Parts: C-alpha cells; structure tokens; sequence
C-alpha cells in the first residue's frame, strides 16, 4: 500500500487539487495572489476539454489589470524558453499532472 | 524768492513721502536627478513531465 500502491495513472487521479511550486523568483505576498487568481481561472476556462488558449486569454487579462500593463505568462506541456524579466517579477509554478505554468512581468 | 526755489520749496516730508517695496524671491538652485530602472536578468526555464 501507501507509495508502492500508488502509480503515476493512480497520482494523477487521486489528486487534481495539488500545487506544486518549482521556481520562485517573486516576492512571497504578490505570489499569494496570483497563485490564487491563475487556480481558480484555469479550473473555470478549462470547460470539456482544457484550453491552452483559452487559460493563458483569462490570465493575461486578469494580470494586467492586477499588476502592470505588460505581463506576459505562458503554459505548455513541455518547453525550453530564456527570458530576460525585472527583478522580483517572474513566478514559475508547474499544475499536478502534464501542465508548466510560467509567468512574468516585462 | 525764485520760482525754481518755490517748486523745491513747494515738495515737502509730509508733503511727499518716498517707501521703497521689493518682493521676495527665492534663491535660483541648478540640481541633477538621474533614474535609472530596477535590474534586470535573463531567466530560462525548461519543464518536462517527469520533473
């Protein structure tokens, strides 16, 4: 049982609600407030079948009012990416499951 | 007596008095202010599903 029971199929079912957080750059008080904002939009716009489009629309306008005029996050399932953003101005947050989350302000 | 004499004579202390006004001004002052934005770093971030 426990770990050995588990399997990735298993995980990934188990729990949807699980955050995972791999690289932090920003200032913990403005993290709270997007973490919460990006969950709750992505989980509304995901609809019948998830929306790669349709989460990152959602969340570009919600960081623009929220924040500064030019944000700029993108989500894929895989990807390698250099990005030259102002300090304390860039939060990576990965979904549980095939889903990266990267977000900054330019 | 003159007539000259008499407009001189025709002026008086009471009869005219003299203040001078000035206004206050602020010394000119020459300062340079530079602003130059936070620093910024180039960031590269590679997500795969195993990690």
């Amino acid at each position: 049982k426990a770990v050995t029971d588990m399997d990735i199929n298993e995980l990934r079912k188990l729990m949807i609600g699980k955050a995972i957080i791999n690289s932090s750059d920003m200032q913990g008080d403005l993290l709270q407030e997007a973490q919460d904002v990006i969950q709750s939009g992505i989980e509304n716009n995901s609809a019948p079948v998830l929306n790669i489009e349709a989460a990152c629309k959602y969340i570009k306008e919600n960081l623009d009012k929220k924040f500064g005029p030019t944000w700029q996050c993108i989500i894929g399932e895989g990807y390698a990416y250099d990005v030259t953003v102002q300090n304390n101005t860039l939060l990576f947050m990965f979904y549980n499951g095939n889903l990266a989350v990267l977000i900054f302000k330019s | 007596h003159d007539e000259e004499a008499i407009k001189q004579t025709l002026r008086n202390k009471f009869n005219y008095n003299t203040r001078e006004c000035q206004t206050i001004n602020p010394s000119i002052r020459e300062r340079g202010v530079s602003t130059e934005p936070p620093p910024s770093d180039t960031i590269c971030g590679n997500i795969t599903q195993w990690e």
